[PDB]
RNA sequence: ACGGGGAAUCAGGGUUCGAUUCCGGAGAGGGAGCCUGAGAAACGGCUACCACAUCCAAGGAAGGCAGCAGGCGCGCAAAUUACCCACUCCCGACCCGGGGAGGUAGUGACGAAAAAUAACAAUACAGGACUCUUUCGAGGCCCUGUAAUUGGAAUGAGUCCACUUUAAAUCCUUUAACGAGGAUCCAUUGGAGGGCAAGUCUGGUGCCAGCAGCCGCGGUAAUUCCAGCUCCAAUAGCGUAUAUUAAAGUUGCUGCAGUUAAAAAGCUCGUAGUUGGAUCUCUCUCGGCCGAAGCGUUUACUUUGAAAAAAUUAGAGUGUUCAAAGCAGGCCGCCUGGAUACCGCAGCUAGGAAUAAUGGAAUAGGACCGCGGUUCUAUUUUGUUGGUUUUCGGAACUGAGGCCAUGAUUAAGAGGGACGGCCGGGGGCAUUCGUAUUGCGCCGCUAGAGGUGAAAUUCUUGGACCGGCGCAAGACGGACCAGAGCGAAAGCAUUUGCCAAGAAUGUUUUCAUUAAUCAAGAACGAAAGUCGGAGGUUCGAAGACGAUCAGAUACCGUCGUAGUUCCGACCAUAAACGAUGCCGACCGGCGAUGCGGCGGCGUUAUUCCCAUGACCCGCCGGGCAGCUUCCGGGAAACCAAAGUCUUUGGGUUCCGGGGGGAGUAUGGUUGCAAAGCUGAAACUUAAAGGAAUUGACGGAAGGGCACCACC
RNA sequence: GAAGACGGUCGAACUUGACUAUCUAGAGGAAGUAAAAGUCGUAACAAGGUUUCCGUAGGUGAACCUGCGGAAGGAUCAUUA
């Protein structure tokens, strides 16, 4: 059951059990790393570089073809962003419900929604200064966040 | 009463009380000064 | 969300004896309730069961015989002394004669007489009759 | 429902400490305020001086006077309503007597038919009223 | 509240008591200060002060029972101003003296153990039973007694010489002598309506006296009061009062409840707490192959060990005359015993390695190897002796190279975040339309119009209502509108645009446990109401009138202030309801419906084709619902959850404990206030209450009938 | 080597303030309690003669009445293209 909405919603992906890189595929390992370095140094996160191969360059899994996930291909040859991907977008999404907000302040719908938006980064801050992806200092000021995205 | 010292006190008062006013009528008999102490005996 | 994964598994097959079926499906499968569901087998409450590999987490296909009457689970794992084990069988169990506490002691999960042989204490996990 | 934990025993042990005050056996015998509102402060027996004899009417559905007397308690100054139990038992009892008073039997409330009355009389002039009524024994001036 | 050892109760879990004879603490009327001494802040030592108080010749002197006795006072509540160092032990120069320590008696129904108040025989029964007689009735064959029938045989309780006991006595044990026939050498305390064993027997009283824990009894026939008889229960004991334990699954860990009986917070976010998905099969330097020393990431768990005062508790042995006890005893000088278990948590120890927490390398300042450098430096080496320099030893730090099968568990029918096409009376701002109502302008024809069960208050030629054209003002968005949609809940419908959110679905994207529930703290919160402005169309608390009425200060009708509308603050409550906490799994059918996706005959439109729409037939996912059913629950009504519950344990919050007093009083806090939150007790009651049944009643309906009804 | 003094320290206690707390004499009135079978309506239970109940504001002889907004625990589980 989703977190901050009372749906409980069954919709995902699923993988099959065959966990081998089939046989048209004629990218290597090399190739599709390759093509990731190139993706990547267009702008693009670790959750649209894998869109981009599935559609059009046909590589079903990355982490199937290359023994390696996409953000540790790109966090060891540099080209990875600080703040996380997940994090980022919950914190551009939380700049332009309080970036609206000042323009309409009667608007007590997204009132209540920036609070939840609000919730869902101390969660994952919290996250992620466990696991020491981010310092131990970090914390989301409500001013600051016009220059953290 | 409150808080076990103006309890302890509250008993020495009342205790003081009662411990003097059985006095005021003891020594309406038989004191130095005397009156003497009048026994009267039978025998049944 | 799912704490604990063989009290839902148990009373998936404890809900189905009920209605009568004669076999149940019970995912996910830890390795706890395949020691458990061997335990139940070799004591004839069970029979054969067969052990579904996706590759996320199996599911098990439980032939059912109709001999099981109660199958539980205790929460939390309390720990028993061997000397504090009779109460517990005399909370749990319906007679002297039939039925087993399972318990997870380091010579591995097994049964009250078992336990009791070995001379080992451990954490209850559950009984069946 | 109930918490279920293995380390769940502080909220187990202070839950039932607050849901205990909710009993009314439990509060009346330990908040203090109904032994120090008492008239004998937790005593089986008490001793008095008789102020009157007062006769008090029965309830609702059945007719009597029940013959009571005003006892005033020597260890506290209370007053009191005592009953005196058997037939012809106000007749061993004048005033300003002496009389050691029990509790009626329903520990501090009234037993049925009299209203409001928590003791009764057990003994007037340090004899018995068993001694008196049924013979045994006569009444001291 | 001195703490423990322990005590009561108890299926298992528990609960309550522990002043009290053993261990430890404290204190000698209340605080304080000392002397002496190994040891005291000592009180059967001293010095003060505060409190009491004794003598006195008035100048002075002496005090400390919470030691043993004893007294007063207090109280419901507790023994002798007795004898002795003989026992157990202690002190002293000590085999010798002393000890209200302690022992022995006295008082003692605290309490616990044993245990009398009669046994037997012969007769007789208008007693029973066994063998025969069809039955009358025949018998020492066995039993019984409302036989105060007879009869001896047995014995203590007492009375009492003696011994024994003891320090000396008592008591018990042992023995003389006396000692039982209504064996008057009399057994009592509560009861006889039900709970609950046992009399609707007789007399008295007549809702009186009184009984009765509760229900109830008593108003002239009382199964219940006052008594007589008879019967019952326990029995040298039995009632009563109060504390407490069980009964109480009515405090619930085991193990309760929360739709309607008492009760789920209005909704949501949230820190602490609590709980958390799969996954991984002992070796180096020494001593005689066997011991040291190290571990490995740290623990929880479990099993063993050793340490845990005695007494109590459990339990072994033992004929105290039995028993409660005791730690004694037994054999014809010897032979014995004085065991043992239990002794939570915490701390030591050793084995196990399932479960549960935790580490171990991801910009490799990573492992294992041998290679080189820099700094310090061991102490043996040169027959001893002073000086130099190596080697090695042991550290600490840097640069290459080899080698690692070199090092990332999966991607949850857990969750977050992308992305895709849709969707919705979701939200805000701007804009737009609609008829109506009220008011106004003009025209027309005219005396009525309004409202009611009836009227009346009210407007009318200072022309009402009605038909027509316009103008404005503010309010409200029908029918379409559904057991449909969205929203966290309150809540949300005219057009159009803008702005920022969202669910569901689809996915061979992404991160990889980030989660669930939640003190504290926080956001929103219908209606009403309070401070400030703006506007006032309808409606309208309060108020004024008219009517109905025995009476109306209400229902009904006419006016009508605050309000109802807009914006800035507050208020934080509702029958805020599904009267139903949230997350998770399993458990029957059926047909519809809304949104998204997938497959499929065949009809319409975009002219024919593709694609899309509209249908038609299915399938999948998530929604609001419905019908149904012997899934199972429930006191039922009923509920597919209110199921999976004595076969009781998935996680977690709130919260109830007979009815009243009372959501009151007080205190704190919030508020402009109104009020909100938090929240008693004294006393008072034996029922209040929930579902369902059968009547009865209805100024509730449907139907039906009768000249004791009408027409 | 006694009396006695200076100074230090320990500290009982005394005096007066403040905060209290408790024992004690006094008109006035205050609230609930023991009953009440005393008088006027009949709010409620039937459509209880204005369905009832909930919150919130206003007014009274009072049970209450009325304005707003809910709920059915209603007297409708339903009203026709």
């Amino acid at each position: 059951g989703r977190m901050h909405a009372p749906g409980k919603g069954l919709s995902q992906s699923a993988l099959p059990y065959r966990r081998s890189v089939p046989t048209w595929l004629k990218l290597t390992s090399d190739d599709v790393k390759e093509q990731i370095y190139k993706l990547a140094k267009k702008g693009l996160t670790p959750s649209q570089i894998g869109v981009i191969l599935r559609d059009s360059h046909g590589v079903a899994q990355v982490r199937f073809v290359t023994g390696n996930k996409i953000l540790r291909i790109l966090k060891s040859k540099g080209l990875a962003p600080d703040l996380p991907e997940d994090l980022y977008h919950l914190i551009k999404k939380a700049v332009a419900v309080r970036k609206h907000l000042e323009r309409n302040r009667k608007d007590k719908d997204a009132k209540f929604r920036l609070i939840l938006i609000e919730s869902r980064i101390h969660r994952l801050a919290r996250y992620y200064k466990t696991k020491r992806v981010l310092p131990p200092n970090w914390k989301y000021e409500s001013s600051t966040a016009s220059a953290l995205v | 009463e409150l808080s076990r010292v103006d309890q302890r006190h509250r008993a020495s008062q009342l205790r003081k009380q009662k411990k003097e006013a059985v006095l005021a009528e003891k020594r309406q008999l038989g004191g130095k000064d005397g009156p003497p102490h009048q026994v009267l005996v039978v025998p049944l | 969300v799912r704490m604990n994964v063989l009290a839902d598994a148990l009373k998936s097959i404890n809900n189905a004896e009920k209605r009568g079926k004669r076999q149940v499906l019970i995912r996910p499968c830890s390795k706890v309730i395949v020691r458990f569901l061997t335990v139940m087998m070799k004591h004839g409450y069970i029979g054969e069961f067969e052990i579904i590999d996706d590759h996320r987490a199996g599911k098990i296909v439980v032939n059912l015989t109709g001999r099981l009457n109660k199958c539980g689970v205790i929460s939390p794992r309390f720990d028993v002394q061997l000397k504090d084990l009779e109460k517990w069988q005399n909370n749990l169990l319906p007679s002297r004669q039939f039925g087993f506490i399972v318990l997870t002691t380091s010579a591995g999960i097994m049964d009250h007489e078992e336990a009791r042989r070995k001379h080992t204490g451990g954490k209850i996990l559950g009984f069946f009759f | 429902g109930k918490c279920r934990g293995l380390r769940t025993a502080r909220k187990l042990r202070s839950h039932r400490r607050d849901q205990k005050w909710h009993d009314k056996q439990y509060k009346k015998a330990h908040l203090g305020t109904a032994l120090k509102a008492n008239p004998f402060g937790g005593a089986s027996h008490a001793k008095g001086i008789v102020l009157e004899k007062v006769g008090v009417e029965a309830k609702q559905p059945n007719s009597a006077i029940r013959k009571c007397v005003r006892v005033q308690l020597i260890k506290n100054g209370k007053k009191i309503t005592a009953f005196v139990p058997n037939d012809g038992c106000l007749n061993f009892i004048e005033e300003n007597d002496e009389v050691l008073v029990a509790g009626f039997g329903r520990k501090g409330h009234a037993v049925g038919d009299i209203p409001g009355v928590r003791f009764k009389v057990v003994k007037v002039a340090n004899v018995s009223l068993l001694a008196l009524y049924k013979g045994k024994k006569e009444r001291p001036r």
